[PDB]
């Protein structure tokens, strides 16, 4: 299964294309994780992003209901590899959740966290680009929106001293004008 | 800059290299190897040794005099090693 | 372009080709010899 | 100067880089071209003292290269005159750009 | 027991690699890392010679307050007594080393450093201590005590 | 240093005639003088350059006449005068005449040509004054080609074939170029250099050279003294030892200082080592001059008298030792007390003497030697390592000396310290090591040396492998197969096919070497040909280019033994196998291939070739417009052999 | 040595963990027959293998040198380059020479090529 | 940090014959303090001249910035000037004065 | 950025932290780094003589867009070939095929 | 005296690895082929000798 | 003599132990830790907890400036002078072996032709 | 001076490392420095040999009654590689005029 996948992947212009051939062959659905996890891994591991590998994934989704909580389940597998994974993949990455959590395929986020206490610094520049790249879309404003509706704890507060480590690393990404409210708790 | 060292002729025999193989010396033929060629241990000597009479390689033949030079008796001059007339290495 | 201005011989390839310096420190006294 | 000669000679060596047998007239242009590379001083000496003096060159050759629409044409100069004018150009758009001679709107530029 | 073996040892600097790797006499003040001259500070900044940021030094004998010349500082300077110092000085206190005026990266600066010349040298009538780079600000003087003569910085505008 | 400061006759010293020294005021004077003091003053100050956007004569030269071959931009400083196209109004005409140098130095090779006869013939006219006034400075140009440097010593030796009475003023004008031509890495510089300046010690009188040459002796530097050495040699050689005899003998008993004594030996030397066998009959009377020099007190004195001492019995190569018998007796006494260089020079005095002694007297003396010898194996001093090697080969490659006592004493201690990966690396070191070890196997026998040698055949490095293979080449040469035993030999067969799968770049000696070892071991190599030629085969193929012309030849070679063994399939293979690739389009494997097949032929007959020449001849007839040399030479070789 | 391939962890664990007699698939190539041959593949095999037989984790040093170096689940030996390979094959040459030289008190420089074959390949 | 066969000494041409030696002094005269200046007075060195500093840096830094620099409608050639060559037209002497000076005064 | 952090810490840059850039961008970075990056410093215009290339020379120039030694390489088709050769079934299923077997070579592993 | 410089500037090790100039790649010529940057396998690839043996690195770092 | 002779004799395991290369030594010390790892850790794959913290990061020493490359990457030493004193063999013999680098690339781009 | 011949003659025939000449030693850290200045001392030594490596001890011959140096080090670092890069890098070296000589 594993290696049709990535022939009728590499196949296909388009990323509509990959998913009518994949979805004709009717492979069994069970495995609708592991194929994703497929997806997710094949681009990624595959050497620069590339818009296709990341749209592949999120369609899959929208076809069937579950095929969205295989992807969410392997944001989650992530946690595992946040620090394990080798600093260019991560620049894949960001951006290529960027991509699913811009167009709506956010508060699955909120698992994530900001802390010294555990946070990898592999993790750290994936979550780092993974604003970088979402704010690019979105703008900064719309941003504040999401955020602002978010309730994303994790990595928003207690921990003055955290909000030292978040705010303080908001300003080290630059965006740092979604911290403002965080500001004034500090003080 | 080319020419016969001269020095009194000895029992040494000649030694020719690859390339001047087949030449008799002073009339540069081919024709009617006879007789053999000698020269002084002076100018045939250690690095010498089985040296080209002529060019300075190892010796894979020996010389031999033609029959024109035989009946003018040229063989019978002065050793016919060939000395540059810088040294002779 | 500035920077790649930073980032800012070939005949001296070739024509070293021909010929060479081939000589020490030891030797270059040459060149401080008068004529006679 | 040396730098400009060589960029120039490597870009009229780089139309015959395949090299067939070529012709005699490409043949004597090959020769011609690699004996610039052993004496350059010579030819940039021999180059400037003809932009210095002739006023007359002689017969260009032309044919048409043949795009099935609309022909193109090619234009054959005998080889002291490429080189001496290869230098002159690699020269000028030297100076040029140093001078910043061109506005940037025009945009078959180096540069993007 | 007074001295058990006369030689011994020393672990100390040697006077030819100290001698060798500064030689104009062997000198101090070697230039630090950041050393670059101001004119290309300036072309960095993009400017021409009409908007570049060029010091010029000005002179007064500390007797009668102008120009025996004027002094670009453009083109460091080695500030000693006249041959080895560069920015040579009449003056007959100067130690053979007295002080050193070195631009430095912090922005193009100026600075200036005392060798511990042994009288000292005064800034704006106010010593600094020796061994540390003292930034320059313009319109600063220079001569520890009361110096055959005067010295003003200006940056060149208007 | 250079930078001392000048006075106003140091200043006319220099500058050649006709130029003026000009103050313009005595104001922009005192600018120059304040200059100094404003370089600092005034570099610090306002300044700057601009420029303005305006409309805008050229003047020039090259060399113009009719033609003039061009000038480099910097032999402008020579070649000025001929610029200027002032023309047609006496020694100023010859010197602008005398430009006919330029055609020689640069130009076409018909110009080098007629430029450097026209030049000949006008050497009784020109005279050597112009001549040398104009061409010395070139001569010593700083930026001298190879072949320009060449041509003008062939223009120097052609006028010197001529003038004779007249170069009197100008050899040592002329020796103080030419000596450097003596020390060079280029040897036909070096033959070159010692002819002309035979040429010019001969054609100058003796007086000459002799009363020139002398304020050279006591320079400071010793360069001049060393290359000034050389230059006594050669002229020696010219004028014949006896004449300037009295001249060296005053020498080396000159009082005054040590360095004159020390030239004086180094010119004894090279006069051996130049003049070599021919020494004999004077060799008395320089042994007398040199003893001298061996107990002084200065030791550069004594170390290269020793080495004098050295070169001379080397080419005394044996004659004459009862001439050296004096000398003796010190050197002995000197072998115990000495470190350091001096020793080693000794040793290598010493070892050339020992094959000129009787085997009674070089016995005991001999046998004092070879303790020292074992001592000093293991210094790291690559002259040291040079001397004890070449003297083990004189000491024990003598007649005289017990193998059993090479055997334990040395063997073990010499493949330990000599056989190394510094030694290989080196050029001279690798040749007499070869020498060396070869002679030890002359003497103790062969499965010893090659026993011990054999296991080094796999060693990672290239240039290890081939010293290690030439010398089994040549052992295996002189002592003969006969005595190796089997076990060894198999280790024999593998190694040489294991370094030979290997080869970094082409050579002789992997080939040589594997034919020599199995013609010499004969038909006891039997067992061994499947593994042969089935690696001959796959080698026969492999990448093209590299290893085909190689595997070829190794055919080529061992033809008659893959014949005397009568294995025929074996000739079937080779033969049709063989015949296939005379279609190869690359000719310097094409050439093995017919090389190879020539081998094969004469081996096996006419009427019996695998391949019936009705067959192969046809074959061959078209290849002979191959162009490219090899294919053209074994094609028509083999053509030959069989059309007769 | 086919015997030695079940001291590999993954094997002889899933063996001592059985509670059924059953019949299992493994594929010891893994993903290999993409850039190789099956007999070159085999002859990485016996390599590894056997050298696992003779000084065991050695072996594994050989197999495990960098934490780095991974394996993926469905693959029984780390995934390695062409580059990689050849090295940790001469790393296991020399494991199963030196260790029989030093057994039968040999010189195994001095070996042949048609006895080291042997040596590796089985029973000479 | 300098290749040796440079020297003091500058041989300076593409000039004029009516170049005047104020120029000479003016323009040279940046890159250091002159040792002295010669200019063909004869037939055939006419337009030609020598130019020697107190220090060779002076000289590097001219050829350095004056290579090829301007003066009328020219562009003079720069180059460094040989050695030996044409010497010997003076002697080696006059050295016992000064040297009988040295060890006089100081009596080294 | 690299740079600026290279000169703070006044240590020169190394292979590495370049190693994630290495082959992007338009200019291509590692063109900065070409052995001789000098001469190229020197050319200028090259972008407008390559297309007047087509008038000089007869030949029919496709790439006259752009030129590696100034622009990089903008492209690698490494993968295209490996993904070629799984979709055919690998390298075996290929060789079945072809005459392989006749040439009775051990393996494939090895043809040149 | 330290050797200093302003800035840092940069490193070696690549600081020369790409030829130089060479240009392009022909006018544009359909006889050259070139597409492919490296070969197919490691075969000629990954060494000049697929084996050498020794055990000399075996029984020096063995101990 | 017991302490005298210990005095040579432990100085013979002091300056034996020294001689060959401190720095070689722990190297091999490392090594020695690497069987300990084997005898737990038979076959590792990925996650297990070395792996982890393993990819969970991602005594004078000189001080001033940069030390140039060395192919063994070796940070000089405390009181270090601090100045390049060299041949230069390294960076030339370091610039050579890249360029054979670009030599093997450019040699094939010949071969499909 | 012989020296630097030889790693000519490694580097152009294209030796390829490890059959090195450095590795006829693997045993040996202590380097000989001769040629040396006389007023050269143990501190100075250390601190220009200390660049390609950390220097462990080092005993420098030093004529027992005058108490000067005779010229020449034996040396001694914490690393071979420091010691291979010594020889093959700090040889050929201008010191107080005067070039020293190295070697294991
Ligand atoms: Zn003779
Ligand atoms: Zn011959
Ligand atoms: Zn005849």
């Amino acid at each position: 299964f594993r290696r049709t996948i990535y022939l009728a992947i590499q196949s296909s212009l388009d990323f509509e294309e990959c998913a009518h051939k994949l979805l004709k062959m009717e492979f069994p659905e069970s495995q609708t994780k592991e194929l994703c996890n497929m997806i997710l891994d094949c681009c990624a591991q595959q050497r620069t992003y590339e818009k296709f590998f990341g749209l592949l994934a999120g369609r899959f989704c929208m076809l069937k209901k579950e095929y969205m909580e295989s992807f969410e389940g392997i944001f989650k597998e992530q946690y595992d590899t946040i620090h394990r994974l080798e600093t260019n993949k991560l620049r894949n990455v960001a951006k290529m959740f960027a991509h699913l959590l811009y167009t709506d395929s956010w508060s699955v986020l909120e698992c994530i966290k900001l802390s010294e206490e555990t946070t990898t610094s592999s993790s750290r520049i994936f979550v780092k680009i993974f604003f970088q790249e979402l704010c690019e879309y979105m703008g900064l404003p719309k941003l504040n929106a999401r955020l602002k509706d978010e309730t994303l704890q994790p990595f928003f507060e207690d921990n003055p001293r955290n909000t030292r480590f978040a705010i303080n690393f908001f300003t080290s990404i630059g965006l740092g004008g979604l911290t403002d409210e965080l500001r004034e708790h500090l003080k | 800059d080319l020419i016969f060292c001269r020095k009194q002729a000895g029992v040494a025999i000649g030694r020719l290299c690859e390339k001047c193989d087949g030449k008799c010396v002073i009339c540069d033929s081919y024709v009617r190897p006879c007789t053999l060629v000698r020269i002084c241990d002076e100018c045939n000597y250690g690095s010498y040794q089985g040296r080209c009479v002529i060019c300075g390689g190892p010796g894979v033949s020996d010389a031999y005099y033609c029959k024109e030079c035989t009946i003018q008796e040229k063989d019978r001059d002065g050793c016919p090693k060939i000395v540059n007339l810088g040294s002779s290495k | 372009p500035g920077y790649h201005a930073p980032v800012a011989d070939p005949f001296a390839e070739h024509r070293p080709p021909k010929i060479a310096d081939r000589e020490d420190e030891y030797k270059k006294h040459r060149r401080t010899m008068i004529i006679s | 100067d040396t730098k400009l000669l060589i960029l120039a000679l490597e870009r009229l060596k780089e139309a015959y880089s395949v090299k067939s047998r070529l012709n005699q007239s490409q043949r004597e242009e090959l020769g011609l071209i690699e004996q610039a590379y052993d004496n350059p001083h010579e030819a940039l000496s021999r180059i400037k003292r003809h932009l210095l003096t002739q006023r007359a060159f002689k017969e260009v050759g032309i044919e048409f290269m043949d795009l099935y629409s609309h022909l193109v044409p090619v234009y054959d100069v005998e080889p002291l005159e490429k080189i001496t004018d290869a230098y002159l150009d690699q020269y000028l758009w030297y100076e040029a750009d140093k001078r910043r001679l061109f506005p940037p709107w025009i945009k078959p530029a180096d540069t993007e | 027991n007074l001295q058990a073996q006369e030689e011994e040892r020393e672990f100390y600097n040697a006077r030819r690699r100290e001698h060798r790797q500064r030689n104009d006499p062997g000198g101090n003040n070697k230039e630090k890392e950041v050393p670059a001259k101001e004119k290309p500070s300036f072309e960095l900044s993009g400017a021409l010679l009409e908007d570049t940021n060029t010091f010029r030094g000005v002179v007064i004998k500390y007797s009668e307050p102008k120009r025996w010349r004027l002094y670009p500082f453009k083109n460091a300077y080695l500030l000693g007594r006249h041959p080895i110092d560069h920015p040579s000085c009449s003056k007959q206190h100067a130690v053979f080393q007295y002080r050193l005026v070195e631009y430095t990266r912090a922005r193009v600066k100026p600075y200036i450093i005392d060798l511990g010349s042994g009288n000292g040298t005064f800034l704006n009538n106010k010593r600094i201590e020796p061994q540390r780079y003292y930034e320059l600000k313009e319109k600063d003087v220079l001569k520890e005590i009361d110096d055959e003569d005067e010295e003003e910085e200006e940056e060149v505008s208007d | 240093e250079r930078n001392r400061p000048l006075s106003d006759e140091e200043l006319d010293a220099m500058f050649p005639e006709g130029y003026k020294v000009l103050p313009p005021p005595a104001g922009y004077v005192p600018i120059r003088t304040p200059a100094r003091k404003l370089t600092a003053t005034p570099t610090p100050l306002g300044g700057m350059t601009g420029f303005h956007m305006q409309t805008e004569m050229k003047s020039v030269n090259d060399q113009p006449s009719g033609n003039l071959p061009f000038l480099k931009p910097d032999d402008i400083q020579y070649f000025d005068k001929l610029l200027v196209d002032v023309d047609e109004s006496e020694e100023q005409k010859e010197r602008k005449i005398m430009k006919l140098l330029l055609k020689i130095k640069n130009g076409t090779p018909p110009m080098r040509k007629a430029a450097l006869r026209q030049i000949t013939d006008k050497a009784r006219e020109f005279g050597a004054g112009p001549l040398f006034n104009q061409i010395l400075p070139l001569l010593m140009s700083p930026t001298l080609e190879d072949q320009e440097r060449h041509l003008l010593v062939k223009v120097i030796d052609r006028i010197l074939y001529k003038l004779d009475d007249l170069v009197r003023p100008y050899v040592h004008k002329i020796l103080v170029v030419i000596e450097p031509l003596l020390i060079d890495e280029d040897y036909y510089a070096r033959v070159e250099g010692r002819e002309i300046i035979s040429n010019l010690a001969k054609a100058a009188g003796l007086a000459t050279m002799i009363s020139t040459m002398r304020p050279d002796i006591d320079n400071m530097d010793e360069y001049v003294r060393n290359t000034t050495a050389r230059a006594f040699a050669v002229v020696a050689s010219a004028l014949g030892i006896p004449s300037l005899l009295p001249f060296l003998k005053a020498v080396c008993k000159s009082k005054k200082s040590w360095q004159a004594r020390h030239t004086g030996i180094k010119i004894v030397q090279q006069i051996a080592i130049l003049m070599g066998c021919a020494i004999l009959p004077h060799l008395r009377s320089l042994v007398e001059i040199i003893e001298h020099g061996l107990v002084d007190e200065q030791q550069k004195v004594r170390t290269i008298s020793a080495l004098a001492i050295a070169a001379l019995a080397e080419a005394a190569t044996p004659y004459g030792i009862e001439s050296f018998d004096s000398v003796l007796k010190p050197l002995w006494k000197g072998i115990r007390q000495h470190r350091g260089k001096g020793l080693a020079a000794f040793l290598k005095a010493i070892g050339y003497l020992i094959p000129l002694m009787d085997a009674e007297y070089a016995n005991y003396y001999t046998r004092e030697v070879m303790l020292i010898l074992i001592r000093e194996f293991q210094s790291p001093d690559e002259e040291m390592k040079k001397i004890v090697l070449k003297v083990v080969k004189q000491c024990c490659g003598t007649d005289g000396v017990e193998a059993n006592y090479i055997k334990t004493e040395i063997l073990p201690p010499f493949f330990k310290h000599f056989w190394q990966h510094r030694m290989a690396l080196d050029r001279r070191n690798y040749r007499q090591l070869v020498d060396t070890t070869v002679e030890l196997a002359n003497k103790v026998g062969a499965a010893e040396i090659i026993s011990r040698i054999v296991d080094d055949l796999k060693d990672e490095a290239e240039q290890y492998r081939k010293m290690v293979m030439e010398t089994i080449e040549k052992i295996m040469g002189n002592l003969g197969a006969a005595d190796i035993d089997h076990k060894l030999e198999e280790q024999l067969i593998d190694g040489i096919l294991y370094a030979f799968q290997e080869q970094t770049t082409e050579d002789s000696v992997m080939l040589n070497g594997f034919g020599t070892v199995v013609n010499a071991l004969g038909k006891r190599v039997k067992p061994y040909l499947p593994q042969i030629c089935g690696t001959v085969l796959w080698r026969l193929n492999n990448k093209s280019a590299k290893v085909r012309q190689q595997a070829a030849d190794l055919i080529s070679r061992t033809a008659v033994v893959m014949k005397t063994c009568q294995e025929e399939k074996l000739m079937g293979h080779l033969g049709v196998v063989l015949y296939e690739y005379l279609g190869e389009e690359y000719p310097e494997v094409l050439g093995s291939i017919l090389g190879a097949l020539k081998a094969i032929v004469n081996v096996i007959g006419m009427h019996k070739m695998t391949p019936p020449i009705k067959d192969l001849l046809p074959r061959l007839t078209p290849i002979l417009k191959n162009r490219h040399e090899k294919v053209q030479e074994n094609c028509i070789d083999l053509v030959g052999r069989i059309a007769d | 040595p086919f015997q030695a391939c079940l001291k590999v962890e993954k094997f002889g664990d899933l063996i001592l963990k059985a509670t059924e007699p059953q019949m299992v698939l493994f594929n010891l190539y893994d993903d290999w027959l993409k850039t190789i041959s099956s007999y070159t593949a085999f002859s990485r095999l016996i390599l590894i293998l056997r050298a696992l037989h003779v000084n065991n984790d050695r072996a594994k040093v050989i197999l495990k040198p960098d934490k780095t170096t991974i394996t993926e689940p469905h693959h029984i030996w780390p995934t390695l380059t062409d580059e990689e390979w050849i090295k940790v094959e001469v790393q296991l040459k020399d494991l199963i020479l030196a260790d029989y030289g030093k057994k039968n008190n040999v010189n195994v420089a001095s070996l042949t090529q048609s006895e080291i074959r042997d040596i590796i390949l089985g029973m000479e | 940090r300098l290749p040796p066969e440079v020297n003091r000494i500058l041989y300076i041409r593409n000039l004029p014959y009516k170049i005047t030696a104020e120029e000479m002094y003016d323009i040279f005269g940046k890159y250091g303090p002159i040792r002295q200046i010669r200019v063909g007075n004869t037939p055939e060195t006419r337009g030609t001249a020598y130019v020697v500093y107190e220090d060779i840096f002076d000289a590097k830094n001219a050829c350095d910035h004056l290579s090829g620099f301007n003066v009328c409608n020219r562009y003079l050639v720069v180059l460094y000037y040989n050695a030996n060559r044409a010497f010997q037209k003076m002697d080696t002497k006059k050295k016992e004065e000064q040297l009988k000076l040295l060890k006089e005064k100081y009596g080294i | 950025l690299k740079r600026q952090e290279a000169i703070a810490q006044n240590r020169r840059l190394t292979l590495e932290d370049l190693e994630d850039s290495w082959d992007r961008g338009i200019p291509r970075i590692n063109t900065l780094f070409q052995k001789d990056r000098h001469t190229l410093a020197y050319d200028k215009g090259w972008r407008v003589r390559t297309d007047f290339k087509q008038y000089q020379v007869l030949k029919q120039n496709p790439f006259w867009w752009t030129h590696q030694r100034h622009d990089g390489k903008l492209w690698n088709l490494n993968n295209y070939r490996t993904d070629m050769i799984q979709a055919l079934g690998g390298v075996e299923g290929i060789l079945e095929h072809t005459l392989f077997k006749g040439t009775y070579f051990p393996t494939w592993e090895g043809l040149f | 005296n330290p050797r200093t410089s302003n800035e840092v500037q940069y490193d070696q090790r690549l600081f020369n690895q790409s030829k130089g100039m060479d240009s392009g790649f022909a006018g544009g010529e359909d006889e050259i082929y070139n597409v492919y940057d490296q070969a197919w396998r490691g075969g000629k690839d990954m060494a000049q000798s697929i084996y050498r043996p020794s055990k000399n690195l075996d029984k020096d770092m063995y101990g | 003599q017991r302490r005298k002779a210990e005095k040579d004799s432990e100085r013979d395991e002091l300056y034996a132990q020294w001689g060959k290369g401190l720095a070689q030594s722990r190297q091999q010390q490392q090594n020695v830790e690497d069987a300990m790892k084997e005898m737990q850790k038979p076959l590792a794959r990925y996650i297990d907890d070395e792996d982890l913290d393993r990819m969970l990061r991602e005594r004078p020493r000189y001080s001033g400036p940069a030390p140039p490359p060395n192919r063994f990457n070796i940070w000089p030493g405390y009181r270090w002078d601090g100045v390049d004193r060299s041949n230069g063999f390294e960076q030339k013999r370091f610039a050579r072996l890249a360029s054979k680098k670009a030599v093997e690339e450019l040699a094939y781009k010949w071969s499909v032709e | 001076k012989l020296i630097n011949e030889l790693n000519e003659r490694e580097v152009q025939l294209g030796v390829a490392d490890k059959v090195s000449w450095h590795s006829e030693y693997k045993d040996s850290a202590w380097i000989f420095l001769g040629g040396l200045p006389y007023e050269l001392t143990e501190g100075d030594i250390i601190c220009v040999f200390s660049q390609y490596g950390e220097i462990v001890n080092i005993n420098l011959v030093r004529d027992k009654k005058t108490g000067k140096s005779k010229g020449f080090c034996f040396l001694c670092y914490e690393d071979q590689r420091s010691t291979i890069l010594a020889v093959d890098n700090f040889n050929g070296i201008k010191i107080k005029g005067r070039t020293i000589r190295v070697d294991h």
